[PDB]
């Protein structure tokens, strides 16, 4: 970046690059080593993959080498937080959280279901026996 | 349906995807992921991605071996078509970060430089864990000034010549690997 | 079972011994009062149709004691696609003359409905196998129930991971595979029938039958079990049929 009077002093990476935005040679003018240069330049003409904020749901972006992190909330996931753990409540995620039976209802929540002998508890996903030798229970270990 | 090849894990600071090839044509994919004696979870269900989150999955115990599957499934809704992953130990094969140099004090003719914690996707207590919570003495930052210089902990204390002007730059490393031994060097920051 | 432990009295409740002329039999799984799911290839060489008896509460084979209840095999209905001598269709439902009392030592496993089972119940790594059976390939069977804990495999990992020999069956989609291939411990002969039981949030389900190997604990080989979940609607169906004249019955399947 060349502006002829600003171009009276010496070399210096605040004025030049850190200021304003420097090209390789002028920054090998200043480390004049190769290596040195190289780990500079590396860095320095990355890039901030954050600038577009790919973190969607309220995450929070990290930035690395031509790339980036994103840090999700809670209740959510995926590379850019994009999934909702609350939309996954469905027979094939972990039985929908239900104890025995899941049944889907597309649209709608999905709902939890017993074997014969079992009945639904309060919160709609437990079940609980209503015999007294219910299926699949072991009464000498109760 | 056609089985989901080059099955890959992309982690870094524990943030784990899984991706995998090919593009679907008439076909969705739904990811299962275990310990060798755990049972099989499933993950981004009938998704048209060719790839997969599994960092919630495997942050519950970031030194237990995961294997993960691809279950290939014909356009409208018997075993499916599906391929296994390569295993994978997240605190022996995650990669390390980027670090970022917090700040650098001239205390006396000694210069410290402080490196920002790196922070990982592992969340204890509501709040994110670094990779010195979750790696320990495993852990070693090291220094490339202008020679070279390593640290326990986050900071450096080095010598300096008064009044010279110093360049630094950091890199994160885990000691007792032998492969991903290290992360890719912080952006160079000099006095 | 080999390498298996034995079942302390009363763990294993749903077991069931099946005898007939009152030499032991095969295994068999109480699904109710009523009903014993079984295998197949149990009844090949049975030509005693009236002397067979299903034994609930047993444990001890050298011992009697007040908590065994026999009972009379009123039907053995098996598929009538199965082919004796073979592999596929491996199973059996088995009407008892009369039903047995649920008590602390006799209580039925609960045969699940399809999609739970295929979706969630084959997920479950680990299920318990149980019996009488030979503690060794070629050896002497058990007196004491024995039950073992094997990790299922989906079968294209099953072929996988097996060693190739000629003239073995077919894993087919009424199959599943499950067990070690170390040589160190499996299902054997004699215990055909027993069931192959998966518990799943505080509660037990029937999800095979032990079927067929390629002997017992062999390197190289897991035990090949009945994959129930194929048979739920023909298994319910049939428990709603009336009773019939003649003890066997094939039945159409599906
Ligand atoms: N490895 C195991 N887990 N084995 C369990 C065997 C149970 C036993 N089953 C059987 O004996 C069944 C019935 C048909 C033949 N048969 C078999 O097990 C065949 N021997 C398996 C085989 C034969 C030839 C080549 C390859 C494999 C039974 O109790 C009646
Ligand atoms: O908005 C999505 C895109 O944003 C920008 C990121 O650098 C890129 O990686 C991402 O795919
Ligand atoms: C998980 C994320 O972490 C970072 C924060 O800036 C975000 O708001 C969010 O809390
Ligand atoms: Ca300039
Ligand atoms: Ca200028
Ligand atoms: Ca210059
Ligand atoms: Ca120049
Ligand atoms: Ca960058
Ligand atoms: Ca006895
Ligand atoms: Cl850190
Ligand atoms: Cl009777
Ligand atoms: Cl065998
Ligand atoms: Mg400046
Ligand atoms: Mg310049
Ligand atoms: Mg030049
Ligand atoms: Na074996
Ligand atoms: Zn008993
Ligand atoms: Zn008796």
């Amino acid at each position: 970046a060349n502006a002829f009077l600003e171009e009276l002093r010496p070399g210096s990476l605040e004025r030049e690059c850190k200021e304003e935005q420097c090209s390789f040679e002028e920054a090998r003018e200043i480390f004049k080593d190769a290596e040195r240069t190289k780990l500079f330049w590396i860095s320095y003409s990355d890039g901030d993959q954050c600038a577009s904020s790919p973190c969607q749901n309220g995450g929070s972006c990290k930035d690395q080498l031509q790339s980036y992190i994103c840090f999700c909330l809670p209740a959510f996931e995926g590379r850019n937080c994009e999934t909702h753990k609350d939309d996954q409540l469905i027979c094939v995620n972990e039985n929908g959280g239900c104890e025995q039976y899941c049944s889907d209802h597309t649209g709608t929540k999905r709902s939890c279901r017993c074997h014969e002998g079992y009945s639904l508890l309060a919160d709609g996903v437990s079940c609980t026996p209503t015999v007294e030798y219910p299926c699949g229970k072991i009464p000498i270990l109760e | 349906t056609v089985a989901a090849y080059n099955l890959t894990w992309k982690s870094t600071n524990f943030k784990t995807i899984l991706e995998w090839e090919p593009k679907p044509v008439n076909q969705v994919y739904t990811v299962q992921i275990s310990t060798k004696s755990g049972d099989w979870k499933s993950k981004c269900f009938y998704t048209t991605d060719t790839e997969c989150d599994l960092t919630d999955e495997i942050v519950k115990d970031v030194k237990q071996t995961y294997l993960a599957r691809v279950f290939s499934y014909p356009a409208g809704n018997g075993e499916p078509l599906y391929e296994n992953s390569p295993e994978f130990t997240p605190y022996l094969e995650t990669n390390l970060g980027q670090p970022t140099i917090q700040s650098f004090e001239q205390v006396g003719t000694k210069v410290n430089v402080t490196v920002e914690d790196e922070r990982t996707l592992v969340r204890r207590n509501n709040t994110f864990l670094s990779l010195r919570d979750v790696f320990g003495k495993d852990l070693i930052y090291t220094l490339y000034y202008w020679k070279t210089a390593k640290t326990n902990t986050n900071e450096f204390l080095i010598d300096v010549d008064k009044g010279e002007n110093y360049c630094f730059s950091v890199q994160a490393v885990i000691p007792s690997r032998t492969v991903n031994r290290k992360s890719t060097d912080s952006p160079v920051e000099c006095m | 079972i080999v390498g298996g432990k034995v079942c302390p009295k009363g763990e294993c409740p749903w077991q069931v011994l099946l005898l007939v002329n009152g030499a032991q039999l095969c295994g068999g799984t109480l699904i109710n009062t009523i009903w014993v799911v079984s295998a197949a290839h149990c009844f090949d060489k049975i030509k005693n149709w009236r002397n067979l008896i299903a034994v609930l509460g047993e444990h001890d084979l050298s011992e009697h004691d007040g908590d065994e209840q026999s009972r009379r095999v009123a039907q053995v209905i098996i598929p009538s696609t199965y082919v004796p001598g073979t592999t596929n269709h491996d199973i059996a439902l088995l009407r008892l003359h009369q039903p047995v009392v649920l008590t602390d030592h006799v209580v039925p496993l609960c045969l699940p409905e399809r999609t739970f089972s295929e979706r969630t119940l084959a997920f479950v790594r680990f299920s318990l196998v149980s019996g009488w059976g030979q503690l060794l390939d070629r050896g002497a069977t058990a007196l004491e129930l024995m039950v073992l804990n094997v990790p299922r495999l989906m079968t294209q990992d099953c072929l996988q991971q097996s060693r190739k020999v000629g003239d073995s069956p077919n894993i087919t989609e009424y199959m599943f595979c499950a067990g070690y291939s170390d040589g160190s411990k499996d299902s054997c002969k004699g215990d055909s029938g027993g069931p192959h039981a998966t518990h799943y949030r505080g509660t037990w389900y029937l999800t095979g039958i032990v079927s067929w190997g390629q002997g017992c604990a062999t390197v190289g080989h897991f035990g090949v079990y009945t994959r129930v979940s194929q048979y739920i609607e023909w298994l319910q169906k049939l428990m709603r049929s009336e009773p019939r004249p003649g003890v066997l019955l094939r039945a159409p399947f599906p």
